[PDB]
């Protein structure tokens, strides 16, 4: 109960279902040039909204 | 500043976005590309003129030189593209993954 | 970048003639000498790619790796201890041209100074 | 009697075009050995 | 001390250098003249360490330890010419330069005067040992054991590296003599809590912990003999070695913070302990072993006192002699029967008397017999640990009739009662794995006899 | 034997050879007169000797 | 493609980024900037196919689109200040511009999207040039104006690009792309130390072009672009493997190989002015690109996959093109710790 | 100098070499036919290379010395084992016809290196474009199975497409009966045990799809068994030919050029042969890869590069 | 008979060079730390009629 099942599932079992979900997130693009374009877009406005807009 | 520089301005905004948008074509996009250009080259020549900056003159004209150029070499790429597919969408343009 | 810009700085010399004023390191120094297995170790690797005995393919090539090695060192080493001396003499020079940023402070002796004790228990 | 080596069935999960397939991504192709994908048919 | 250290980067090159079929022969000769050399340095003065350059330094602390893994790489050198025998000599050679450089990098680990290098050493420590396990192991588990031995190391690891810089951009100086000098308090605020943890998460994963403590079995069950010799008994001393030189600045926080550690180490250790009486395999069980004298190491170095700090010394020690000599046992019942199962093989006393003799040595020497080192440290630490709280010895005195059942339980099952009835290919006892027992054992009753030389500093 | 003509010949290529010979002479010579020269001028610069 | 025209384009994209390193005038470093990308789009299309085409087509859509950005930059700069040459630009807007255009031109997340595509269409010599010396131009650039970046939005990308370097290096298979994700990790990690030391940013930028050389050498070295292709390769060059091994282990940022400097050193360079949290965070993230370095190498060298039958043909044959500068790479790469004080020599 | 890039920019081109008379010339025919003599009678007659059918080991007669290596260490297959149990178990019909279409393809860049080098024309007896052929006739035969066929397919497509075909190709034409019969009196107590419907399905490839494949980029000149004595008839046809259909007359400097730097440097020619694709047939398992590898290395003149070797009376080797 | 001897065991001797090296390394670095010799508060002491230093 505690080494094979709950000492794993916190700290090393939780890591590595925690970075999988993220690389499959992360890594999971169509290719499309038009999505991305648009994330550069909505990106350059927040900068621009977001940064300097305290100075 | 005047109503003249924040409308040049604006046309570079709305240009930078409908490049960005990328509805369907390729040559919308260069057309996009060359009117940010366009609006870059009336905004410098005016700032340029208004302060008598004199050897600062024939810097708007390297600019369109160079405008030229990138024009071109999307010109090219697009033929390239078009002779792949038979069409410039950019739906095509997919083989190349993240 | 702090030293990228200084007074009376040539731009590309890499060798300032005011680092001539400093002891040159000696042709036994521990860092030449671990350069020149650095090229050791560059010749064994390229014998062992090549497929070749890799001890003793080409001398020729490993004596040029050596001293190619040793050769650009001496020359690395000195910028790096011109460019410590530079920083040392700067830092010198700014400290006794500011002494109310850096006073001199009291000497109080542990029999004065009253330090709080922890017992371990 | 002899240390573990791997197999055909080992080394076939680095075969697919991403690892970790989901269902969305079970459909991707991997890339041509030479990176040359064969003419399409586009009737002109 | 480099007359200790340039050795050993001679020792590279003329095992590159040897014959096809000399060099177990040479690399045996000249470990032992090394380990002779480096048994030198436990001439040791009462006041302070002695300080060789502006790099190395030892003290009381530093040459048992110098001394143990000099001893070591010839053991290990033994133990690894047998399962090698069918390979070539490039990876002989390479296997052998792997071993080396682990030696040179812990004897410069063991011996630095500034924590940054220590660090270095102390991570560089990593790679040949990875390499090992991952290339020379026997299972497929072997490179899943690899990455958790690893990450639990670095992620664990890597703050400590901040907490370092972030001092020496405080203090001035990482070096120990100014470190010990010019110690100053530590108050009670978050910030310094963090900086404790960051100082101490390392060292408590190189232990391991109790709650940290996963990667071990792994490491160790599917490494080769070398690796689990090794590892089990210089690579874990390491995060005791560290504590031990780092809690001098942690002071007095570590009179707070070392609650939750105490109580993870206690209960752990009677955990593990009731963990090694439901083993089915048999190096998993020397491993949960190590677990628990190593949670009792570390209730002694929380603890902070000088006996608590001898008798974390002296444990260290032993066990690490006590746990190489148990996996070497281990081993050889494995190579007769090729499997890890402990009930396969039984009644093996019977056939292999002089090893059911080092069977029982090293058992006895597992559960602290005195006046064995072992229950020297074990004593010493209790006897701390009761200074502490009367409430500990409990605890205490249920771990150690735990440990005596576990061990004897193996004593036990591998062999007293009948043979398996099918196991034919048990051949008699080599001379090599008889030489390598007595090496391993004769040791420990002649640093019984003198225990002085294996107390630490605060004798 | 070797049916072809192997490049790397039954004598070495003497051409190359004496170049990277020449090549390391020079270069040692070359960092004796260097360091030769740089201690002097430290020498003369801080008036030791 | 001729060899006179091929040359002649490397040569014109040198010139270009020399042009930008050595230009003091904001117009010359533009212009510098529009003969790089001028020369760069054919060097990628050397070999024609569908996919180079398209990763050309993506590259000059991206670099047209922050030149762009770069020049209104400039002419607000100029706007608010008749002033041309490349020093403080101190109004925040064209500060801002600048920032978010070589950050596009860098491939810093989150505009990072072009760098794993195009790596993967390009040929593995193209795709070297790509990855390490289509750097230089936009860190020189960021190094010269280093003074007024805002450092809120300069870490906060940098922060994000090893973030997602890591992550997306995770899952992939093809080895140009683990390379691309590696390229962004490593972006990240010299644009944060940017703001505070720009000696260390050049330092890192040293030591990462030259692991990155060594590894895409002893890529093209064993013709193998892919996972299972590289796994064939110890049973004809173990060597290659073991040196591979040992690159991929230094680029994992192990001590005590070169990998272990930069990191460290800029660690603690944000230590000498209260940035205690991010480094940190760097180095829980960059395990991250060491997990999958692990990955590869456990697929390459610390294991034997089964091989086929033809090799044994390969086993008759030897390598006739021999890259010369290879060996130093690999050793400059790996065994350079303990010369880490000539950095100052950086400065 | 080597010939590569620089050799290119200054001086050496390739279509100043070639002197009408190239002519790649690939001879065909069915299993024991005349086309080797007339391969052989006209590479003497035109004044050519021969080069003879690449067999099992082909490779082992171009590096080192030309004697052959050990079966385990080149090959392992063998025809008399597929010829007696051609559905063995082990996957020995697959793995020879594999091994086989590779050395075709090493043959086939040797010849054109020589060719683009010298300029002097080559004979082949059996070309990569026509290696297909047994291929289809082991398939019918249920001798191997579609796994192979499709493997065998993506490595040709991956590695035949960078060449160029042979100039001219003549075709024997035989009647099995007529192969029976040759095959029956030559001896090779082997060989009797071809079946008929091997051949039969060898000669039903060819006709159906080599020669209408290979008569729209080249010229196929058909023969008999009783016009195939007389090679001077042939080489009249041969040199009485119009050559303007393939591309070769559409071959630019810069393309013979990467032809030639592609045809040396011969890793980069079996590059695609060993893609990792996974058939029993063909896949090694580690620890036989490393036993045999091993075993290669072990050779007398294999340890090390073509010029290092101590053990072959290589001397002077401190200073190479 | 010394040829065959000296070429097989000439690796015999480079672990006992390389003892004699760090001796006379140590001996080295020891040299360059003499700037408080004799000059302790504990062991300062007059020097003996012949000799010149305390420790080397
Ligand atoms: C701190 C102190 C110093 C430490 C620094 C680090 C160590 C030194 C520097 C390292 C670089 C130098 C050498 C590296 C290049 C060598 C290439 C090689 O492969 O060697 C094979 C070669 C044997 O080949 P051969 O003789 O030609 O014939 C056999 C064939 O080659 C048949 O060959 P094969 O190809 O068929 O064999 C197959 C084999 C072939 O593959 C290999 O052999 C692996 C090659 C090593 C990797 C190179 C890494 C590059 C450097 C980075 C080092 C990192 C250091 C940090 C610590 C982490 C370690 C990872 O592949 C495998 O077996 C795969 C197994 C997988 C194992 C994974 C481990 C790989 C990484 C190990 C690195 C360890 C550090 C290097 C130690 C020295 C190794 C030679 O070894 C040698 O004979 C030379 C070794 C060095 C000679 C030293 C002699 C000095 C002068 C003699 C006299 C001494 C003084 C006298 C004066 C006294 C006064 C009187
Ligand atoms: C106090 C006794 C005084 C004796 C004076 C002489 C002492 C000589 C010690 C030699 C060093 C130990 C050698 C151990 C490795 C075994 C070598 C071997 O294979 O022999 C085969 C050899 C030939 O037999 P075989 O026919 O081939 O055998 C076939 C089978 O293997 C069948 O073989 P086996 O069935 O004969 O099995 C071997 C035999 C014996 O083998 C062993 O068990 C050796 C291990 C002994 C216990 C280890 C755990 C405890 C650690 C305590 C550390 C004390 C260090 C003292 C200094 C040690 C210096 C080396 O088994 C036992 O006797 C039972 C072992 C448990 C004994 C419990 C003792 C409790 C502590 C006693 C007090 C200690 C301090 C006394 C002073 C206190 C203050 C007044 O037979 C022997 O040599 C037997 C040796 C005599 C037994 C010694 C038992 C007491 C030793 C205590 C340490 C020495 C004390 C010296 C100071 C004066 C006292
Ligand atoms: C600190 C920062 C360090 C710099 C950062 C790293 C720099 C990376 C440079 C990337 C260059 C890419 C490359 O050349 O391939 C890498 C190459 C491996 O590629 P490969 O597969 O052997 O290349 C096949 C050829 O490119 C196949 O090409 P091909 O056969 O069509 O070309 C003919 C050949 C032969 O060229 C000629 O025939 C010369 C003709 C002269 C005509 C002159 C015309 C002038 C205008 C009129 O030309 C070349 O191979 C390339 C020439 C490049 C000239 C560069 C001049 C500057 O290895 C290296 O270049 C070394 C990498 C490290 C360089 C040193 C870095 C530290 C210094
Ligand atoms: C990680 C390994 C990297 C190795 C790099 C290649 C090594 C061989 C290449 C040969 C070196 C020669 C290059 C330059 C020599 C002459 C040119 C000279 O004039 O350059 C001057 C000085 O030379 C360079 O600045 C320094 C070159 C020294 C390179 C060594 C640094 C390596 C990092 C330390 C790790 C140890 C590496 C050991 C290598 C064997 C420039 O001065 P300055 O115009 O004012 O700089 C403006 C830009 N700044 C201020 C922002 C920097
Ligand atoms: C927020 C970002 C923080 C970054 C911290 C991450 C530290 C690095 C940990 C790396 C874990 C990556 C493992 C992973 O994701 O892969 C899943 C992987 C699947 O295996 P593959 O061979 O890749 O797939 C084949 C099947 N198709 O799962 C596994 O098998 C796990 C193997 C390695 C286990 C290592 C466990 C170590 C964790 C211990 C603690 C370290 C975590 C760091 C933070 C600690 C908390 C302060
Ligand atoms: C096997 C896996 C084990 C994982 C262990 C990892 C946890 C280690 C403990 C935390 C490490 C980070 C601490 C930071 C390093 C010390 C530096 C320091 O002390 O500076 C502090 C800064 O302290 C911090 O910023 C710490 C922030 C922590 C951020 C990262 C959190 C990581 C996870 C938190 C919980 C971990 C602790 C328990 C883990 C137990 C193991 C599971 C002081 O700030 P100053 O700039 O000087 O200003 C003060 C004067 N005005
Ligand atoms: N791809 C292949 N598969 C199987 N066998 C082949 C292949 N290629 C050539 N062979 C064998 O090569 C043998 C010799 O070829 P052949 O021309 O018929 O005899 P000869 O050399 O006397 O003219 C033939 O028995 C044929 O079966």
């Amino acid at each position: 109960l505690l080494d094979l099942i709950w000492l794993e599932t916190i700290l090393p079992k939780t890591t590595s279902f925690i970075q999988m979900k993220m690389s499959i997130m992360v890594s999971n693009q169509k290719g499309l040039i038009k999505l991305y374009f648009l994330s550069f877009l909505i990106t350059i406005m927040i900068s621009m909204t977001l940064f300097n807009y305290h100075e | 500043m005047p109503l003249v520089y924040m409308n040049i301005i604006m046309a570079f905004a709305i240009a930078l976005a409908g490049l960005l948008m990328y509805r369907s074509h390729l040559m919308s996009s260069l057309l996009c590309l060359e009117g940010m250009m366009l609006s870059l080259f009336i905004m410098s020549t005016l700032i340029i003129l208004n302060t008598h900056f004199t050897l600062a003159n024939m810097m708007p004209i390297i600019l369109l030189v160079f405008a030229a150029c990138e024009a071109a070499l999307g010109l090219s790429l697009l033929v390239m593209v078009s002779n792949t597919y038979g069409t410039d969408y950019v739906q095509n343009l997919n083989l190349l993954q993240c | 970048t702090m030293m990228s810009g200084r007074p009376g700085r040539v731009p590309l010399q890499f060798l300032p003639n005011e680092a001539r004023s400093l002891p040159p390191p000696k042709l036994t120094d521990p860092r030449l000498v671990y350069m020149g297995f650095l090229g050791y170790c560059s010749g064994l690797i390229d014998n062992a790619i090549r497929r070749r005995p890799v001890v003793s393919a080409g001398l020729h090539r490993q004596l040029l790796y050596v001293t190619s090695f040793v050769f650009f060192g001496y020359y690395l080493l000195k910028r790096q201890d011109y460019m410590y001396a530079l920083r040392d003499h700067d830092m010198f020079a700014y400290v006794k041209s500011h002494p109310e940023d850096f006073p001199e402070k009291d000497k109080k002796t542990y029999g004065e100074i009253l330090e709080e004790f922890h017992p371990v228990r | 009697a002899r240390q573990w080596q791997p197999d055909v069935e080992w080394a076939e999960q680095f075969g697919g075009a991403v690892m970790y397939p989901t269902k969305e991504t079970a459909h991707w192709k991997p890339p041509p050995w030479n990176d040359v994908d064969p003419p399409k048919d586009t009737l002109v | 001390m480099l007359k200790i250290i340039i050795p050993t980067t001679m020792l590279l090159p003329m095992t590159w250098m040897s014959k096809h079929n000399m060099i177990w022969i040479n690399a045996t000769v000249h470990s032992l003249l090394i380990s002779l050399i480096s048994l030198s340095l436990l001439n040791q003065l009462g006041e302070n360490s002695l300080n060789f350059s502006l790099t190395f330094f030892s003290d009381s602390l530093s040459a048992p330890l110098l001394v143990l893994t000099t001893w070591l790489l010839p053991l290990m050198l033994m133990a690894s010419q047998s399962h090698l025998s069918k390979e070539t000599t490039t990876r002989k050679k390479l296997y052998i330069t792997m071993l080396i450089l682990l030696q040179l990098f812990l004897i410069m680990t063991f011996t630095a005067t500034e924590l940054i290098l220590f660090y270095i050493l102390f991570e560089a420590t990593l790679v040949p040992t990875l390499i090992i396990i991952t290339r020379w192991g026997n299972q497929t588990e072997r490179l899943n054991a690899g990455l958790y031995f690893l990450f639990y190391t670095l992620a664990g690891s890597l703050p400590l590296l901040v907490a370092l810089v972030y001092i020496q951009n405080t203090t001035g100086s990482l070096n120990f003599l100014i470190i010990h000098y010019w110690s100053h308090p530590l108050s009670n605020s978050w910030s310094n809590i963090f900086m404790w943890l960051a100082c101490i998460m390392a060292f408590m994963v190189k232990m391991p912990l109790y709650g940290l403590h996963l990667w071990l079995p792994k490491a160790h069950v599917e490494a080769p003999i070398a690796g689990s010799m090794v590892l089990a008994a210089v690579l874990l001393k390491l995060g005791g070695y560290g504590m031990m030189r780092i809690t001098t600045i942690l002071n007095p926080l570590t009179n707070y913070m070392a609650y939750p550690f105490l109580m993870l180490s206690m209960w752990g250790m009677i955990m593990t302990s009731s963990i090694c009486l439901r083993q089915t395999d048999l190096k998993s069980l020397i491993a949960y072993s190590s677990v628990s004298h190593m949670a009792l190491v570390i209730v002694a170095i929380m603890i902070q006192t000088p006996w608590s700090f001898m008798g974390a010394t002296a444990l260290m020690i032993a066990h690490g002699l006590t746990s190489s000599m148990l996996f070497c046992l281990a081993n050889t019942n494995y190579e007769r029967v090729h499997s890890r199962t402990m009930i396969l093989a039984r009644g093996l006393q019977t056939l292999l008397p002089l090893m059911a003799t080092w069977w029982l040595v090293a058992s006895l020497t597992n559960l602290a017999l005195p006046p064995s080192i072992n229950l020297i440290g074990e004593l010493f630490i209790i006897t701390a640990s009761f200074s502490w709280s009367n409430i500990t010895i409990i605890l205490m005195g249920m771990n150690m009739m735990i440990t005596a059942l576990y061990s004897l339980y193996m004593l036990i099952t591998t062999q007293r009662g009948k043979y398996t009835h099918h196991i034919n290919n048990i051949k008699p006892s080599f001379t090599r794995e008889n030489a390598l027992m007595a090496l391993h054992i004769l040791p420990l009753l002649l640093l019984t006899l003198n225990p002085k030389m294996i107390l630490g500093p605060l004798y | 034997k070797f049916y072809i003509r192997e490049p790397p010949h039954g004598s070495p290529d003497w051409l190359k050879v004496g170049l990277t010979l020449g090549t390391s002479v020079f270069l040692w010579i070359y960092l004796i007169k260097q360091h030769k020269e740089d201690v002097l001028e430290y020498k003369r610069r801080n008036g030791l000797e | 493609m001729n060899p006179i025209i091929y040359t002649t384009l490397i040569m014109t994209v040198m010139s270009g980024t020399m042009l930008v390193m050595i230009s003091s005038h904001w117009l010359l470093i533009w212009i510098g900037f529009e003969m790089n990308l001028l020369a760069m789009i054919p060097v990628l299309m050397k070999n024609f196919n569908p996919r180079a085409t398209e990763a050309a087509t993506k590259y000059f859509l991206t670099q047209a689109t922050a030149s762009m950005m770069l020049m209104m930059a400039i002419i607000i700069n100029l706007l608010y200040s008749g002033q041309w040459t490349i020093t403080k630009m101190f109004n925040p807007v064209a500060m801002t511009m600048m920032t978010m255009a070589l950050a596009m031109k860098l491939g810093l997340s989150p505009f990072h999207f072009w760098v794993p595509e195009v790596t993967q269409g390009i040929s593995l010599q193209a795709g070297l040039l790509l990855l390490t010396w289509q750097k230089l131009a936009p860190l020189s650039v960021l190094c010269q104006i280093s003074q007024s970046i805002n450092p809120n939005l300069m870490l906060t990308m940098a922060m994000l690009s090893i973030l997602i370097g890591g992550w997306g290096g995770l899952n992939q298979t093809q080895l140009r792309k683990i390379m691309a994700y590696s390229s962004i990790a490593h972006m990240g990690w010299m644009t944060a130390v940017l703001p505070y030391n720009t000696t260390m940013t050049i330092l890192n930028l040293l030591i990462y072009i030259t692991m990155t050389l060594a590894m895409f050498m002893l890529l093209i070295h064993s013709s193998a672009t892919t996972t299972l292709s590289l796994s064939h390769t110890w049973n004809k060059m173990p060597v290659i493997t073991s040196l591979m091994m040992v690159t991929l282990l230094s680029m994992g940022g192990l001590p005590p190989l070169s990998g272990f400097m930069p990191k460290w050193m800029i660690i603690q360079e944000m230590t000498k002015n209260e940035s205690i949290i991010m480094p940190t965070l760097m180095a829980m993230t960059a395990l991250l690109n060491l997990y999958f370095y692990m990955r590869l190498a456990y697929s390459s060298s610390l294991t034997m996959f089964p091989s086929t039958n033809n090799m044994k043909m390969k086993w008759q044959f030897e390598h006739t093109k021999q890259m010369k500068l290879l060996p130093t790479m690999i050793v400059l790469s790996t065994l350079v710790l303990p010369m880490t004080p000539a950095l100052s020599s950086l400065n | 100098l080597q010939y590569g890039p620089l050799a290119f920019v200054l001086g050496e081109r390739t279509t100043r070499k070639l002197t009408e008379t190239s002519k790649v010339i690939t001879v065909d025919g069915n299993i024991c036919s005349g086309k080797g003599r007339l391969a052989r009678e006209i590479a003497e007659k035109l004044g050519l290379r021969h080069f003879p059918e690449a067999g099992i080991h082909y490779a082992d007669s171009t590096t080192g010395d030309g004697k052959p290596l050990d079966v385990q260490l080149s090959g392992n297959c063998s025809l008399e084992k597929f010829y007696d149990d051609p559905k063995s178990n082990d996957g020995n019909s697959y793995r020879l016809q594999s091994w086989l279409y590779a050395s075709r393809l090493l043959q086939y860049a040797d010849a054109l290196e020589h060719l683009l080098s010298t300029g002097q024309g080559v004979v082949l007896e059996r070309s990569i474009y026509s290696d297909f052929v047994f291929l289809e006739a082991m398939y019918r035969q249920g001798f191997i199975r579609k796994q192979c066929v499709e493997h065998y397919n993506e490595v040709k497509k991956v590695t035949a497409c960078e060449y160029l075909p042979p100039h001219v190709v003549v075709y024997v034409d035989v009647p099995v009966p007529e192969i029976q019969s040759r095959i029956q009196k030559k001896g090779n107590p082997h060989e009797m045990k071809i079946t008929a419907a091997y051949l039969q399905d060898i000669e039903n490839a060819y006709k159906k799809t080599f020669l209408p494949e290979m008569s729209e980029k080249c010229e196929v000149l058909q023969y008999s068994a009783r016009e195939a004595e007389d090679a001077e008839k042939v080489v009249e046809d041969i040199e009485y030919l119009k050559c303007d259909k393939g591309p070769w007359p559409d071959q630019d400097d810069r393309t013979f050029h990467r032809l030639r730097m592609l045809v040396q440097n011969k890793l980069e020619v079996l590059n695609y042969t060993t893609i990792p694709v996974y058939l029993p047939e063909i896949t090694i398992g580690a620890h036989q890869s490393d036993r045999v590898f091993q075993k290669f290395t072990e050779l007398p003149g294999r340890k090390y590069s073509p010029g290092y070797n101590e053990d072959v009376g290589d001397k002077w080797i401190w200073l190479k | 008979n010394v040829l065959q001897i000296v070429r097989d065991h000439w690796v015999h001797i480079l672990v006992p060079v390389g003892f004699v090296f760090g001796c006379y390394l140590d001996r080295r670095s020891d040299e360059k730390l003499t700037a408080f010799r004799n000059k302790s508060l504990l062991f300062k002491r007059e020097l003996r009629p012949n000799e010149e230093v305390t420790w080397k």
